[PDB]
RNA sequence: GAGCUAGCCCUGGCCAGGGUGAAGCUGGGGUGAGACCCAGUGGAGGCCCGAACCGGUGGGGGAUGCAAACCCCUCGGAUGA
RNA sequence: CCCUCGCCAAGGAACUCUGCAAGUUGGCCCCGUAACUUCGGGAGAAGGGGUGCUCCCUGGGGUGAUGAGCCCCGGGGAGCCGCAGUGAACAGGCUCUGGCGACUGUUUACCAAAAACACAGCUCUCUGCGAACUCGUAAGAGGAGGUAUAGGGAGCGACGCU
RNA sequence: CCUAAGGUAGCGAAAUUCCUUGUCGGGUAAGUUCCGACCUGCACGAAAAGCGUAACGACCGGAGCGCUGUCUCGGCGAGGG
RNA sequence: GCUAGUUGGUGGGGUAAUGGCCCACCAAGGCGACGACGGGUAGCCGGUCUGAGAGGAUGGCCGGCCACAGGGGCACUGAG
RNA sequence: AGCGCCGGCCAACUCCGUGCCAGCAGCCGCGGUAAUACGGAGGGCGCGAGCGUUACCCGGAUUCACUGGGCGUAAAGGGC
RNA sequence: UGGGAGAGGGUGGUGGAAUUCCCGGAGUAGCGGUGAAAUGCGCAGAUACCGGGAGGAACGCCGAUGGCGAAGGCAGCCACCUGGUCCACCCGUGACGCUGAGGCGCGAAAGCGUGGGGAGCAAACCGGAUUAGAUACCCGGGUAGUCCACGCCCUAAACGAUGCGCGCUAGGUCUCUGGGUCUCCUGGGGGCCGAAGCUAACGCGUUAAGCGCGCCGCCUGGGGAGUACGGCCGCAAGGC
RNA sequence: CCGAGGGUAGGGCCCGUGACUGGGGCGAAGUCGUAACAAGGUAGCUGUACCGGAAGGUGCGGCUGGAU
């Protein structure tokens, strides 16, 4: 799967402050991570519809956060989706 | 994956073409080609002996290595996969570390860059050739010789394969593409894997013109002829067969078995084809 | 006897000009990614119109002919079997 | 009188087996275009408007040099003449609706071009390779320097529903 | 009663229907043709395929518009005879 | 899904006067699931009938406003 | 001075005629030889220059439920 | 952050039992089948028995009133890839939420297209019975299909005939699976009986059909009829 | 110039009508069988598919709103 180390690296890279876990950017980034990994999975396993539901849920989850983040601070939003290359 | 066309002519509506995706090189090795002398279906007396042939695209013959036991132990790199107008399979250019270059028919799954080798000690991997006796029972195979050193005769068409079913003394039992069960001598070489271009059979010619490109001239029905010409010839208006359906030469053509009874190979054929 | 004619084989040659505008490619849109849509590009096809060329549809003429199959008008194919 | 040709009052298919023949239409630009459809088409559907010449203003391109000149493709005004401006010549009549054949093709050289043959495609069947099958007394050839996703024979004839 | 078994789907006066110009409906002033129907199918029918089908056709039907010396019905003129 | 006087602009014309009301050019806009566009029905209101009320139904007679004058277009005269 | 009604809803009953016929009927239903339900009569009830009928509107209809309804099995949870 | 359970999904492999068929052996007069029969199979050697082989499909025991999933649905075993979910810590973010017309995706079986595969079973079909008849039920055969890949179809007693979310309102008992300190306690599921309450009744009852709020879907007498017409979708069947 | 309208051509919607054809509702005094309600004499119902004079049957899968 996705390892403990790799997750740590993402978290520390988007953490707003030294200990920061669960902030929006960290959440969006963790989701962005899972999303992209699943996307690749589904490209090969087109017939795994059940996991695709998982993908929709993650996408849904990230969407809400980004609306929130963009509601609060447009600046951190624009920089986050750019840092992740997300809009489209 | 066969390629379709939009119906922008009446014929393009149904025409499909091979996608040619496995093909990496579009020119043949000059030292491995020779002219294919077209016959028009005529023999050395000048007579038509196979009807309705001729007028197809000019072709060069690619020399194919149907022996392999020729260069035992010498590995070769798969240099390219090419089109061969003279057969349904694709062909693969081998560069032997020898410096010798030869063609084989391309197996399904063969990759340019990969290495293949022939011999009793060859790994059991796609593209390698071994005597049948050293190939594991159950593995599917192709380009099978029928008698030792006489060259690959069996399972050469696109998409075909034979399967090793068992061993019995000097012989091994194959299921041929036809479903026929047969003993083949163990020293006969075969190449592991199935013949590639498996989608060949899904091609829809689409128009009369395409048959002509292939050297197939229009086939005319016996029922369309006159009694001088054919058993089915004649009759006022359309006519049913009016006798057992027959060849132009008078022999029956629905069911009449034609393989020679007292043929020596009958001792080696275990079960006649299916379907 | 295949210097006519039918088929095939080998090797050459020919097909004015105009029209339609397939795939693909690029860009844009779209989506989680896609499908896909739009534009530009592109230049496919026993595609279209029409000479050469190959034909021979209807009519008229000719009928001890210009001619033992021709002439006029009209008409089919014209990158393809 | 015959041939080839030109025109014709009023009528306009009443001719005749049949509009046969002959008229009509006719190029380009623009507008516009139905059922149905396999979404390509049907389509040049149909139908209609424009079309010459003169002067004035102007937009891009090619060759130059970035300019003049030359050559090419446009646009906008205002006018003039005739019955008539693709002013001659070359240049679809159209629509609705059935039958048959899917289609482009092929044919009775010299009375039949068709609904006939062929055709992609469908199915049956034979053939394990020194294949079956074909030609040959044979040798030898074709099949095929192919190998059952292949080759022969037969019927049916795109496709849809069977 | 008979048969090996008794024609299914679909289509049907049909490139098939003798009686026949069947009957009814449409179109026409008037329609042995044409189109739509009906079905006692003389004598359709499922790869000698059955029923349909966009596009295509110098194929063969039926109707209308346009336009005409095809005609009412013929006249004059030209050139070659 | 609708839209070429269509939506906006500039300039004129026209009116008692604003306005694409009308014209010329410039721009590519305007409207729509809060129902555009299209179809059907209807003149609207004060009121009236009913109903516990809410609501439902209705708008003849009287009053107010609108629209029409056989069907349709048009301007003239005039404070209108 | 007339008109409707007198089985139940709904106020008003008997005799004869008829015998699933003729007929009545708003709903439920009446009529097959002792019919308060058909037809007449006597009598009765209700209105009265009117009485009944047909049509239509609101009511009863919390039967589109805002006031004021529902959806396991009655009609009603969207396959997720 | 640290853990847990599971037929959740996808892909590639792989195991054994049994059925059928084929080969070899051995053997003989029947076998099969039913309520009873007959068709059928069998001296051209069947059935029953032994060994060999081929092939497809489904996974016995475990297995449960069990588990998982949003639903459809998911069951030999291995591996890889991957979804949901629960718990404990109470570490981070700071209302980021609920629902959800349209839209999009998924969606048992049957059915469709192209290609494979085909042992068993089995629409249609053929035959035997049964019966007054028997286009059935039962029996002997038997093709699609059932299976695989890809693409369609989009239905259902697709059911809990019960939309989703949240808060609140006795308990008793069985069970699955976590965490405790392991008596028992506390989470999350799955049942049963029941407090109050609801209900036309039957029944429901902390897995509500009770008491409340939010949003969506839906009903408005039976037939005609999920029909016709229009539209949209589908290759068709036919769906909305 | 615009312009009532007229004319030519081609589309869209709605109404009436049509040989014939499909099923539906009602009638009932008929013919055939008896599919459902009981275990309704093959438990029922169901989506789909194929089939049969008819109700209906069978296959595949589903539900219990199934008696014992
Ligand atoms: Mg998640
Ligand atoms: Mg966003
Ligand atoms: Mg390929
Ligand atoms: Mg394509
Ligand atoms: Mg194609
Ligand atoms: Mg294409
Ligand atoms: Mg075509
Ligand atoms: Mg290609
Ligand atoms: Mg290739
Ligand atoms: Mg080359
Ligand atoms: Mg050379
Ligand atoms: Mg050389
Ligand atoms: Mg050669
Ligand atoms: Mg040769
Ligand atoms: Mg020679
Ligand atoms: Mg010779
Ligand atoms: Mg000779
Ligand atoms: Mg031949
Ligand atoms: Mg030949
Ligand atoms: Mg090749
Ligand atoms: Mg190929
Ligand atoms: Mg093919
Ligand atoms: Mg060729
Ligand atoms: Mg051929
Ligand atoms: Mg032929
Ligand atoms: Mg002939
Ligand atoms: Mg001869
Ligand atoms: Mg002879
Ligand atoms: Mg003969
Ligand atoms: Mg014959
Ligand atoms: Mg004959
Ligand atoms: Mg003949
Ligand atoms: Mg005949
Ligand atoms: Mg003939
Ligand atoms: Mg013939
Ligand atoms: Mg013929
Ligand atoms: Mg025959
Ligand atoms: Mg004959
Ligand atoms: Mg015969
Ligand atoms: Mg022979
Ligand atoms: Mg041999
Ligand atoms: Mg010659
Ligand atoms: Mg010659
Ligand atoms: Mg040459
Ligand atoms: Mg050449
Ligand atoms: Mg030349
Ligand atoms: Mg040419
Ligand atoms: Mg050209
Ligand atoms: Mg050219
Ligand atoms: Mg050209
Ligand atoms: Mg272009
Ligand atoms: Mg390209
Ligand atoms: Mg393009
Ligand atoms: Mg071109
Ligand atoms: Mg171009
Ligand atoms: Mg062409
Ligand atoms: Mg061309
Ligand atoms: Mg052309
Ligand atoms: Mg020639
Ligand atoms: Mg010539
Ligand atoms: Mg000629
Ligand atoms: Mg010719
Ligand atoms: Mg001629
Ligand atoms: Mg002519
Ligand atoms: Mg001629
Ligand atoms: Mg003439
Ligand atoms: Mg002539
Ligand atoms: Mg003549
Ligand atoms: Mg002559
Ligand atoms: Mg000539
Ligand atoms: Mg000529
Ligand atoms: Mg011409
Ligand atoms: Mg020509
Ligand atoms: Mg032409
Ligand atoms: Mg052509
Ligand atoms: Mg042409
Ligand atoms: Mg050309
Ligand atoms: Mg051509
Ligand atoms: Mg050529
Ligand atoms: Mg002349
Ligand atoms: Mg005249
Ligand atoms: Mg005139
Ligand atoms: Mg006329
Ligand atoms: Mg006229
Ligand atoms: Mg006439
Ligand atoms: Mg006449
Ligand atoms: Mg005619
Ligand atoms: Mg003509
Ligand atoms: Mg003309
Ligand atoms: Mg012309
Ligand atoms: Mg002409
Ligand atoms: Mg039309
Ligand atoms: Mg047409
Ligand atoms: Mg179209
Ligand atoms: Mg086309
Ligand atoms: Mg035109
Ligand atoms: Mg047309
Ligand atoms: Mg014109
Ligand atoms: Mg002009
Ligand atoms: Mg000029
Ligand atoms: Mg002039
Ligand atoms: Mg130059
Ligand atoms: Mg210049
Ligand atoms: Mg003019
Ligand atoms: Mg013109
Ligand atoms: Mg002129
Ligand atoms: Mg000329
Ligand atoms: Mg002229
Ligand atoms: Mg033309
Ligand atoms: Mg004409
Ligand atoms: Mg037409
Ligand atoms: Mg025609
Ligand atoms: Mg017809
Ligand atoms: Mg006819
Ligand atoms: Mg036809
Ligand atoms: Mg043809
Ligand atoms: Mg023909
Ligand atoms: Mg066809
Ligand atoms: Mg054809
Ligand atoms: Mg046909
Ligand atoms: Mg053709
Ligand atoms: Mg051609
Ligand atoms: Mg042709
Ligand atoms: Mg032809
Ligand atoms: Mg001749
Ligand atoms: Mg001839
Ligand atoms: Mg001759
Ligand atoms: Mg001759
Ligand atoms: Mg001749
Ligand atoms: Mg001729
Ligand atoms: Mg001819
Ligand atoms: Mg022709
Ligand atoms: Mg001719
Ligand atoms: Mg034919
Ligand atoms: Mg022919
Ligand atoms: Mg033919
Ligand atoms: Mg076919
Ligand atoms: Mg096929
Ligand atoms: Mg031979
Ligand atoms: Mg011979
Ligand atoms: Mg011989
Ligand atoms: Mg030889
Ligand atoms: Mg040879
Ligand atoms: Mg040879
Ligand atoms: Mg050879
Ligand atoms: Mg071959
Ligand atoms: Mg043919
Ligand atoms: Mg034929
Ligand atoms: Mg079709
Ligand atoms: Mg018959
Ligand atoms: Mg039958
Ligand atoms: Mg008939
Ligand atoms: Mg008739
Ligand atoms: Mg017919
Ligand atoms: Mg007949
Ligand atoms: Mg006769
Ligand atoms: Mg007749
Ligand atoms: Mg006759
Ligand atoms: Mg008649
Ligand atoms: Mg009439
Ligand atoms: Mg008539
Ligand atoms: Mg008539
Ligand atoms: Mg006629
Ligand atoms: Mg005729
Ligand atoms: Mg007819
Ligand atoms: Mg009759
Ligand atoms: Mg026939
Ligand atoms: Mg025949
Ligand atoms: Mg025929
Ligand atoms: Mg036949
Ligand atoms: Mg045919
Ligand atoms: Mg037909
Ligand atoms: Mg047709
Ligand atoms: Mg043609
Ligand atoms: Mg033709
Ligand atoms: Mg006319
Ligand atoms: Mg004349
Ligand atoms: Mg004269
Ligand atoms: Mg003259
Ligand atoms: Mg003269
Ligand atoms: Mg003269
Ligand atoms: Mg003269
Ligand atoms: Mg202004
Ligand atoms: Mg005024
Ligand atoms: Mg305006
Ligand atoms: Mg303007
Ligand atoms: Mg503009
Ligand atoms: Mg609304
Ligand atoms: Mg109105
Ligand atoms: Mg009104
Ligand atoms: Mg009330
Ligand atoms: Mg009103
Ligand atoms: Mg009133
Ligand atoms: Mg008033
Ligand atoms: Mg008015
Ligand atoms: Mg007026
Ligand atoms: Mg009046
Ligand atoms: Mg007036
Ligand atoms: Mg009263
Ligand atoms: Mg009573
Ligand atoms: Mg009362
Ligand atoms: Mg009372
Ligand atoms: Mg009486
Ligand atoms: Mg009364
Ligand atoms: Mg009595
Ligand atoms: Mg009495
Ligand atoms: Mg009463
Ligand atoms: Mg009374
Ligand atoms: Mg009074
Ligand atoms: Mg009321
Ligand atoms: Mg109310
Ligand atoms: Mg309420
Ligand atoms: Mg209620
Ligand atoms: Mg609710
Ligand atoms: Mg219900
Ligand atoms: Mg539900
Ligand atoms: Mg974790
Ligand atoms: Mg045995
Ligand atoms: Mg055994
Ligand atoms: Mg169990
Ligand atoms: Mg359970
Ligand atoms: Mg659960
Ligand atoms: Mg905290
Ligand atoms: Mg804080
Ligand atoms: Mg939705
Ligand atoms: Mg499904
Ligand atoms: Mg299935
Ligand atoms: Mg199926
Ligand atoms: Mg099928
Ligand atoms: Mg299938
Ligand atoms: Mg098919
Ligand atoms: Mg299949
Ligand atoms: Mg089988
Ligand atoms: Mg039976
Ligand atoms: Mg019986
Ligand atoms: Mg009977
Ligand atoms: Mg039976
Ligand atoms: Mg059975
Ligand atoms: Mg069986
Ligand atoms: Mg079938
Ligand atoms: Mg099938
Ligand atoms: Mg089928
Ligand atoms: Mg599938
Ligand atoms: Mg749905
Ligand atoms: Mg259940
Ligand atoms: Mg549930
Ligand atoms: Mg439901
Ligand atoms: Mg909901
Ligand atoms: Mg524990
Ligand atoms: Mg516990
Ligand atoms: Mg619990
Ligand atoms: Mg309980
Ligand atoms: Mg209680
Ligand atoms: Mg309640
Ligand atoms: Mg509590
Ligand atoms: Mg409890
Ligand atoms: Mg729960
Ligand atoms: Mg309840
Ligand atoms: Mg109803
Ligand atoms: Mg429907
Ligand atoms: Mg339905
Ligand atoms: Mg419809
Ligand atoms: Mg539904
Ligand atoms: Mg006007
Ligand atoms: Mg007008
Ligand atoms: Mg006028
Ligand atoms: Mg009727
Ligand atoms: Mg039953
Ligand atoms: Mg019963
Ligand atoms: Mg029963
Ligand atoms: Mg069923
Ligand atoms: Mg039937
Ligand atoms: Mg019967
Ligand atoms: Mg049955
Ligand atoms: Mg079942
Ligand atoms: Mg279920």
């Amino acid at each position: 799967p996705i390892t403990k180390e790799e997750k740590q690296k993402v978290i520390q890279e988007f953490a707003r402050f030294p200990g920061d876990t669960g902030s929006t950017e960290v959440q969006v980034a963790l989701l962005t991570l899972r999303i992209n990994r699943l996307s690749e999975h589904l490209k090969v396993h087109k017939k795994d519809h059940h996991s695709h539901r998982g993908l929709l849920m993650m996408v849904g989850q990230r969407r809400r956060l980004l609306r929130y983040l963009q509601r609060e601070d447009p600046e951190r939003y624009r920089a986050l989706i750019e840092k992740l290359g997300i809009r489209g | 994956a066969v390629k379709k066309f939009k119906p922008y002519t009446p014929s393009r509506r149904f025409m499909t073409v091979a996608d040619f995706s496995e093909i990496t090189k579009t020119e043949p090795e000059k030292s491995l080609v020779k002219p294919l002398k077209k016959t028009g279906g005529r023999n050395n007396q000048g007579r038509i002996t196979v009807r309705f042939r001729g007028g197809g695209h000019k072709r060069l013959y690619r020399i194919i290595d149907f022996k392999r036991w020729d260069k035992v132990g010498i590995p070769a790199k798969v240099a390219a996969i090419e089109y061969d107008p003279n057969r349904s399979a694709r062909i693969a250019l081998l560069h032997y570390v020898d410096g010798e270059k030869r063609y084989i028919i391309a197996p399904d799954g063969l990759q340019v860059g990969q290495q293949v080798v022939a011999g009793p000690d060859a790994p059991i991997q796609v593209g390698n050739a071994l005597p049948l006796r050293f190939i594991p029972v159950g593995t599917v195979v192709h380009a099978v010789e029928l008698e030792p050193k006489k060259g690959a005769k069996l399972a050469r068409a696109a998409g075909t394969s034979a399967q090793i079913q068992g061993r019995e003394g000097d012989y091994v039992i194959l299921r041929l593409p036809s479903g026929e069960l047969r003993k083949v001598h163990g020293e006969c070489y075969a190449t592991v894997g199935a013949v590639g271009n498996a989608d060949h059979k899904n091609i829809v010619l689409g128009k009369a013109g395409r048959s002509r490109w292939l050297g197939r001239r229009p086939h005319v029905r016996g029922a369309a002829m006159n009694p001088v010409d054919h058993p089915h010839g004649g009759g006022e208006g359309r006519a049913p067969r009016g006798r057992p359906p027959a060849s132009p030469w008078g022999w029956q053509t629905k069911g009449l078995k034609t393989r020679k009874r007292r043929k020596p190979s009958s001792r080696f054929i275990i079960a006649r084809r299916k379907k």
